[PDB]
């Protein structure tokens, strides 16, 4: 259906030359996935990030429609979004959201983040899984190199798809069932979430200094890592993590289900990230 | 080592805490990444399925699309 | 779809009357099976289809269920 | 898909309630399977098994429905029948002929089976098998285990599926065949080599290989085919005739069910009846 998907794309596709909606724009990277460049809407001003696509000479295509679809009718300001797409000759053009800033990684190794930022960053990711959830979509690889930080503390989940990959070692955020290859649903993203949590707190990745058989192995049968110093944590966090930590896939808890949990409710302003942020981007480039 | 062309499948004998038909690769990994006997006896299908995601992780390719439930 | 079987290659040796690349979990089992050093030359393949069946009965979880014609 | 298994399930489980249309439950099995008892059909009398399994916690679902929808259209005396399925709740309750009496295996080890009788057995046997092949089913355990034997000398063939357990995996598979035991490409004539290892069971009131090692009974198979029987010299003509045309190690020779159902020794068969007898000496040395 070569020449189907070629009809299907006209039916999604928006009116328009990108040429002329879009200004300044600036090649950031290129390959197989295209070459991408990040631009500015000319009417709003809206900062964008957009992939042009060698289209023909190009792997399965009716997947990349196929998240076209669903992320068009669905927008959340916790998710990298989907804007427009356009047809330009022989190509095919995708244009996401692009937030300025920094990642939760270098946020985390820099600095030493507390638990009232850490509670203010898992709510917002609490919201855009329940989000992508309740949208029958599994992140799979919710990590602090997925989560975008702007200056301004905002934040946004990538990576999640095709479209929205990052524009730019061992599994450790994996679930237990994921690790031995099991079926798995949503909530091995929650399990993600309790490591990134971990993560923050230790401003360090769970298995560092581990071969990574035996870090599956751990993650197999241990579940959660070991904290070095569990108890300097509060209550109501180590609850959290626990909530998010259980093997047990069932009595593990939900994202709707733990955006009630008294953890959050100690969660500082994002504006509070500001100067982390800004103190990460001066060390690494 | 010529002859024959078999297929042998993988097993675990609980008595004497080993695996048995291991392929070449996967006990090499076992042994190196001191993963105890001890350990292997625990839960012996967690560990074999805990090799075979790992060397499967060797295959697949990075491009990752969007992911669904059932 | 076992991705814990692969395939193997075994010999025999007639003068010795010995396998070669023998397995040894199957070399171990030979021993006792009470099968003779003639039985084994006369014929080293059946003994070796026999060990390839004997050890996937043994590694199988196989509950029953009904199996049909091809 | 959790969700089609229900769709198929309720078009073709029945209306009505299990606790209603049986009575008279009583507990057999108890494990993985599912929890077995005996009950009867109030308005016929017909008596019935029940396995009450455990159903979200099932593995192969696809499986079982596929056995239901295959054994639903087609039914036949000598096998153990598929009656009835039902959902009590969460739980899918299958409904199987029940016969009571024992198995050919007590017969066999407490008496001593003639000609006459083990024709009789072979005979409905092979009906069994030209049946279960007609649709396309392969036993692969054709033994004395699981063949149910009614205290009328009725025979009725069993163990050929999930819904038909019991309502050896140690030791040697004394019943099967040279191209089974050699892990090579096999079909429904393996059925009638485990029959013709039965019918030798039975004249010697043993299964062969008994104080063989599972490994060289297994290597014997292969390359003898035929186990050594004790006293060939009482074998008839006919009988032995027989026996080879079911224990032919190549398998374009060996005969094929509808094949043996016209031979000759099924002809000097005696009535069914005439097991009643062994089967009561049998169960009251209990069993």
């Amino acid at each position: 259906s070569d020449e189907e998907i070629l009809e299907k794309l006209r039916s999604i596709v928006s009116v328009g030359d990108p040429k002329k909606k879009y200004t300044r724009f600036e090649k950031i990277g290129q390959g197989a996935s295209g070459t991408v460049y990040t631009a500015m809407d000319v009417a709003t001003g809206q900062e964008v990030a957009i992939r042009q696509m060698n289209l023909q000479q190009q792997p399965k295509k009716e997947l990349i429609i196929n998240e076209i679809l669903v992320m068009r009718e669905n927008k959340n300001p916790n998710i990298v979004n989907y804007l427009d797409s356009y047809l330009v000759g022989d190509e095919l053009w995708v244009v996401m959201e692009y937030l300025a800033g920094g990642s939760l990684t270098d946020v985390v190794t820099e600095t030493c983040m507390d638990e009232g930022q850490i509670a203010a960053v898992c709510r917002e990711c609490l919201q855009a899984l329940e989000f992508l959830h309740s949208n029958q979509v599994i992140h799979r690889d919710i990590k602090s190199d997925n989560i975008l930080l702007g200056m301004d503390g905002s934040v946004k989940l990538t990576d999640f798809g095709f479209c929205a990959q990052i524009t730019p070692g061992t599994p450790y955020w994996m679930a237990p069932e994921v690790v031995t290859r099991k079926a798995y649903g949503p909530k091995v993203d929650i399990w993600s979430l309790g490591i990134m949590a971990i993560e923050m707190i230790e401003g360090e990745p769970p298995y560092l200094n581990e071969n990574p058989l035996r870090a599956l192995y751990l993650i197999a049968t241990n579940g959660t890592p070991e904290l070095q110093n569990p108890e300097k944590l509060s209550a109501i966090f180590r609850d959290f993590l626990n909530r998010c930590l259980d093997m047990d896939v069932e009595k593990r808890g939900s994202a709707k289900e733990l955006l009630q949990h008294q953890f959050l409710k100690i969660a500082k302003p994002l504006s509070s990230l500001t100067p982390l942020i800004a103190a990460a981007k001066e060390a690494t480039k | 080592p010529s002859d024959f062309e078999h297929t042998i499948h993988v097993g675990f004998d609980a008595v004497t805490g080993e695996f048995t038909g291991m392929p070449e690769q996967w006990a090499r990994l076992l042994q190196t990444s001191n993963i105890t006997k001890s350990e292997q006896k625990k839960n012996p299908q967690a560990v074999l399925d805990v090799l075979e995601f790992y060397n499967s992780k060797k295959t697949s390719n990075s491009q990752k699309y969007m992911s669904f439930t059932d």
